[PDB]
């Protein structure tokens, strides 16, 4: 039974615990990591909820593949040229995109000029949230802190309160021993009343 | 995670085996105290290299006359 | 709201009907009563728990009564006085079953034997301790010393009788032998009590030079049998003979104080932690409750006080 | 409560509920050592097993600790909790390396002794005890008893086959050689071989 | 504790049966 | 399993101590021995 009283024991040093992990190290030498440990835990279920789909992601990654990418280029539009021109395809595909790409850049500009009226209000908006966030996590950071060291308190203080107890007794044990081994030896040395005794019978 | 859990657990546990054996050890010492008044083993390797090796060519070769699997399967 | 530790009515009691100056008290074994006697001769019995009603009123002395104590079944009450007289009391009687009259001069103080048959050991100013036997109009033992005696006890064995008086040093007595077989050495004046451990181990000793001194009476010691010396309290020009007494758990201390004060002492440290006000002359006497913890304390002040503490 | 031969058959190894594990001539009686399963405590030993090379043997007890000794030294050689409930039987193969033990709690456990370490496990859902195991002369099959008769080929460790012809728990699994017959005994009052 | 509370009361039996002893041996030299 | 983790690791630390607390107590009472019968 695991027993220490680490407020109490305070002798113990890291030339102890050198020494006690030797011993340890004789018996792991001999006892060897057999039982299942992990029983009271369950079997993982590393696979649960995902789709079909995203099981070739895990299976990607897990082989650390690397992550596809889409080709963006359509944004700077690689021009044609008059020896590949002669496909309709090519144009149809370059012609096209100049177009969508025309629409992409105006709703840039809308946006941008909207993110122009608003956004330097609302980062400010986003910053006040995000320092009522943090004030709010160091305000738990300094409560939790303080009912860590409290249960620290709590042992030292139910620890050193038995601990003194401990050291009495153990002190009037040792003074116990000591005086009941002499006791033996007096009565053995009293056990001389045979020779009155015999004196006594042969006077 | 679950990894070095069960390399915590493994060594707490072969801790308590130390544990148990000095503890038994302060007892028997604090009981003292509480009541105090005034060629063998050459054969065996000898004998378990020769076994041990004869094993090795019944461990390469199986014999050809074991029963099958699809036999035992009709017990 | 505030903590609480017994089964008394209010954290203390004053009791009050007394009108002679108390000067012994002491609980019955089984926790359902005290007594309390002194200068008005008259014994009064109070019970412990709710209104504490004196219950019963024993007269018969007529010498004022230096000392009361209960035999160990609780069946009798042994007391003393200045009648020359030992008195034994039946408690369901309430009557004298027997008046010890052999003592020439002031009897100052009992104790009867816990075990086997009742004997009561009594020490009186004719300096004799004497050991009286229910059985027999004639004493047991006679102990004559030249010098009076207050203080008496038995060990738990009841076959050593331990008598402290005037000399200071005690003349300790062993009952097969009729002599003394050791004195204990220590006090520098007269000892006004002496009270023997529950386990029977040890006795404290009061004495006039206002210290208590806590003394090894066990077969064998390998040394100085004095184990410590506890002071604080005080003895006035009244020279009484303040009382002593154990706690059942042996770990406190009492002893009578002219000073007002209830003192208690933690045995190994000879600390002091209790100092209760509240009487308002010499504390002649002072006792626990033998299963809880209550504090009885007896004084010059007529009055009587219950008390409940943190024994620690 | 269980005793082993050892692979020369010229002593005999022996456990008891005083938890002394002790080795003795099987003629004279005399004994050349005898040391404590748990030194300083007692605790009750189901079973025991010689590795069939003779130099160490499989130690099993009502705390669930597998110990494994060594006779040159004596001394523990390896310790192996394993299993949730007392070791009723051990099993060593005459390969020299797989291990197997069986309990009260169901589980059947295989053991590799090049690195002490298990292989596999197999139980049955019932947790119903197992009193008895044996391997078979070659280490290929492994036999379990106890409400019922199962082999194993341990290489695969698949079931091969399960019988339950004994009326009450089985005792004893033994078998013949090459593996052609399978021998069992249960409280049944019966004797009874198996054949293909 | 509960191992010191026990192993404090073997020894408090132990000295009063050998103080009895005591008391027996030395009552018997006189 | 990080929980069951940190709890396993200051279990392991609470074990060593015993370890080092009962060899000096062993050690201690078996000087006890040799303090009395010699």
């Amino acid at each position: 039974l695991v027993d220490a009283l680490p407020y109490l024991d305070t002798e113990y040093n890291e030339a102890d615990r050198q020494l006690a992990m030797k011993l340890v190290e004789h018996e792991c030498k001999t006892f060897r990591p057999t039982k299942n440990y992990l029983t009271h835990l369950p079997v993982p279920d590393y696979d649960a909820f995902l789709t079909k789909c995203m099981l070739k992601e895990m299976d990607r990654m897990k082989k650390k593949e690397e992550m596809g990418k889409l080709d963006m280029s359509r944004c700077e539009l690689p021009a044609p040229s008059a020896v590949k021109g002669v496909d309709r395809k090519l144009w149809a595909k370059v012609l096209r995109n100049a177009k969508a790409q025309n629409e992409h850049l105006l709703m840039r500009q809308i946006n941008l000029e909207l993110m122009d009226e608003y956004a330097a209000e609302s980062y400010l908006q986003r910053n006040k949230v995000m320092e009522d966030l943090l004030t709010h996590a160091e305000k738990e950071l300094r409560k939790t802190k303080e009912a860590v060291m409290e249960v620290h308190a709590n042992r030292k203080m139910a620890q050193l309160k038995a601990g003194e107890k401990v050291k009495q007794l153990e002190q009037s044990w040792v003074s116990m021993v000591t005086n009941n081994y002499r006791m033996e030896m007096e009565n053995r040395q009293i056990d001389s009343d045979n020779r009155k005794q015999i004196k006594a019978l042969k006077l | 995670a679950r990894q070095e859990l069960s390399h915590s657990l493994y060594q707490h546990d072969a801790a308590c085996r130390v544990i148990s054996r000095l503890s038994k050890e302060l007892t028997a010492a604090r009981e003292a105290l509480s009541t105090l008044k005034p060629a063998i083993l050459a054969k065996l390797e000898e004998k378990s290299k020769s076994l041990t090796a004869e094993r090795k060519q019944r461990g390469k070769n199986l014999p050809e006359g074991l029963a099958k699997t699809e036999e035992l399967a009709e017990l | 709201t505030a903590q609480r530790f017994s089964n008394l009515m209010a954290p203390t009691m004053v009791l009050l009907g007394h009108e002679g100056e108390i000067y012994t008290g002491a609980f019955s074994p089984d926790g359902t009563c005290l007594a309390t006697s002194g200068y008005d001769q008259k014994i009064f019995f109070w019970n412990v728990y709710g209104e504490c009603e004196n219950f019963s009123t024993i007269k018969g002395h007529s010498g004022a009564v230096m000392d009361l104590k209960f035999t160990t079944d609780s069946s009798s009450l042994v007391s003393c006085g200045t009648d020359k007289s030992v008195r034994v009391w039946d408690m369901e009687t309430g009557t004298c079953a027997r008046r010890f009259r052999t003592h020439t001069d002031f009897v100052n103080a009992v104790h009867p034997s816990r075990r086997g048959v009742t004997l009561v050991a009594s020490a009186s100013d004719d300096g004799t301790c004497r050991v009286h036997d229910m059985r027999t109009k004639e004493p047991v033992k006679t102990y004559t010393n030249r010098y009076q005696q207050t203080a008496v006890t038995f060990n738990d064995s009841s076959d050593q009788v331990i008598s402290g008086g005037i000399d200071n040093v005690l003349k300790v007595w062993d009952m097969r032998r009729d002599e003394i077989t050791y004195t204990l050495t220590g006090h520098r004046d007269t000892i006004t009590g002496i009270s023997l451990s529950p386990s029977g181990k040890f006795i404290i000793s009061n004495s006039m030079d206002c210290t208590v001194r806590q003394w090894d009476i066990r077969p064998f010691v390998p040394g100085q049998r004095s184990v410590g010396v506890f002071a604080g309290h005080n003895h006035n020009f009244e020279k009484n003979l303040l009382k002593c007494s154990w706690s059942p758990c042996e770990r406190f201390i009492t002893a009578g104080s002219s000073d007002r004060f209830l003192y208690v002492w933690e045995t190994l440290s000879k600390k002091i932690v209790y100092k209760l006000p509240g009487h308002m002359g010499s504390v002649n006497c002072t006792d626990f409750h033998p299963k809880e913890p209550i504090m009885l304390s007896c004084g010059s002040d007529k009055r009587v006080f219950l008390g409940e503490i943190d024994m620690s | 409560t269980d005793i082993s031969l050892n692979a020369s058959g010229d002593y005999i190894l022996s456990a008891s509920d005083d938890s002394y594990w002790a080795f003795s001539d099987i003629r004279s009686g005399k004994s050349l050592c005898k040391v404590s399963v748990e030194p300083g405590s007692q605790i009750a030993v189901h079973s025991i097993e010689f590795h069939p090379d003779g130099l160490i043997f499989g130690t099993g007890a009502a705390d669930a600790v597998v110990k494994i000794w060594d006779l040159k030294n004596q001394t523990v050689a390896a310790a192996f909790p394993g299993h949730t409930a007392a070791v009723r039987s051990i099993a060593f193969s005459e390969n020299g390396y797989y291990l197997a033990t069986g309990s009260e709690d169901g589980e059947v456990k295989l053991w590799d002794l090049r690195k002490l370490k298990n292989l596999k496990t197999f139980a049955n859902e019932e947790k119903q005890p197992i009193n008895s195991l044996s391997f078979d002369m070659t280490g290929t099959f492994l036999g379990i008893g106890g409400q019922k008769v199962q082999v194993l080929h341990v290489k695969s460790w698949s079931e091969v086959v399960s019988l339950s012809d004994h009326s009450g728990p089985v005792t004893g699994v033994r078998f013949g050689e090459n593996a052609r017959s399978l021998v069992t005994c249960s409280l049944d009052k019966s004797l009874r071989v198996f054949s293909f | 504790v509960g191992r010191l509370q026990q192993e404090v009361t073997t020894q408090e039996t132990r000295e009063k049966d050998l103080q009895k002893m005591y008391s027996k041996l030395s009552n018997k030299q006189w």
